[PDB]
């Protein structure tokens, strides 16, 4: 499994103007962020976010990340 | 998917709220957190109808409008100016909260305005109930609680209310029955009842017959001693 | 001009372009929110309160051609024709507390109907008394009659129709009886699901 200690808070289905949306909390603080924008906290990239199981390019690998 | 676990209120709408891509405008005082997991997928309709219940739940309430999309309130009330009333034809769905109003035409709209206003005492700023010389009958509650009340008042009024029915008569005398029915089938030292749910009995002379008036479960004993 | 001991904030997300007329619309709309109310002039623009009320000399009255829209105050007047102009005032009063010094309910001997309010307020009003007030207030109807007797009959009515134990209802929504005996018909007046009752009786 992933890991990185990040524990999902939301994962809604994508909006329609945009092409995904997730929510994820770390460090207490909770931060929206879409599919192509870079973690404020680790140099990460999330690939895809999917409604299972989250994608994210950490240290050119994938992780796949479980539901709380 | 509703797949929220331990989701804060604030976070709810303002996540929600960006799938949904309708504005809001949340108050403060609103604090506090849901937590839910789902197996069935919720976005057609059925996204917005269970939105707005998870927010019931809470009895944190929302109205919402034509121009700009609804809003969260903290007085929880229809007295803020905002409140949708239904014309009888659109009874809505539970989730949302109008102000319905039915002129009662038959019953004393008091006595059934404290058992109301006990059984749906919403105490989160729900209904009330009041009285006008006309009769009217009004109520703002929820959408669901239209159903129960709309179905209590129509099964309650529609209990045999005043009808009225005669019996000719062949030779007998008719001023001297009724002149003594009322003594036979009088009252007892504790009233049956009030006035209502019982018969009274008058009679003309011209053309010996006499006159029944009440519902169809006190007049068949009135035939039955005639 | 902003006033004094004005102390908060807010937190949005919008996702639409509102500066045409929404803009303005829901600009006045989130001051409404908080309950911070303002008042728009015509020669300068508007001022933020902290008192909420109508009671500031300026109160832009409308005429029931224009409602205006919930986010503006207004001060709207009706002369209500049929009904006593206290004992929904109570009800009124209630319903439409405004806990923001919104509107007030008077009754004058001249049966105005007055209050301030809101201009979202006016529409759930405005519709109630007309639907209230429209609830089949007194007409009269007459019938013939071909050759029964009519004081008799009437005579006769309020021997078999006429009280209970407990009152049906107040002095409304029940009719009442006269005759003469000059065209032996007889006369009732009262409500259209009143009076069906007394025809069957004849």
């Amino acid at each position: 499994v992933s890991s990185l200690k990040l524990r999902l808070a939301g994962l809604l289905a994508s909006s329609n103007p945009a092409r995904s949306i997730a929510i994820i909390e770390k460090g207490n603080q909770q931060v929206s962020l879409s599919t192509g924008d870079p973690l404020p906290g680790y140099d990460a990239r999330i690939a895809a976010i999917l409604p299972d199981r989250i994608i994210v390019n950490y240290q050119g690998r994938k992780e796949a990340i479980l539901l709380f | 998917s509703a797949s929220f676990k331990g989701t804060d209120i604030q976070e709810f709408i303002n996540t929600v709220s960006k799938n949904l891509n309708k504005t809001v405008i949340i108050d403060p005082s609103v604090r506090g957190t849901i937590t839910v997991r789902s197996y069935d997928m919720l976005n057609e309709e059925q996204y917005y109808q269970f939105f707005l219940s998870v927010l019931d739940v809470y009895g944190f309430a929302v109205i919402n409008m034509n121009n700009g999309v609804l809003k969260v309130v903290r007085a929880k009330d229809a007295k803020t100016s905002a409140v949708p009333v239904a014309s009888a034809a659109a009874p809505g769905e539970g989730d949302e909260v109008v102000t319905r109003v039915v002129p009662l035409t038959n019953v004393a709209a008091r006595d059934l305005a404290p058992l109301l206003r006990q059984l749906n005492d919403n105490a989160g700023a729900g209904s009330v109930v009041h009285y006008e010389p006309s009769n009217v009958l009004l109520m703002t509650g929820r959408a669901a609680v239209i159903k129960r009340l709309l179905t209590i008042v129509e099964r309650v009024d529609n209990a045999g209310d005043r009808s009225v029915v005669t019996v000719p008569l062949s030779w007998a005398s008719a001023a001297e029955v009724v002149k003594l029915v009322t003594e036979l089938n009088k009252d007892t030292s504790k009233s049956a009842l009030p006035g209502s749910m019982v018969a009274n009995v008058v009679a003309d002379e011209r053309t010996n017959a006499v006159l029944v008036s009440g519902e169809p479960n006190s007049r068949q004993r009135i035939i039955a001693m005639i």
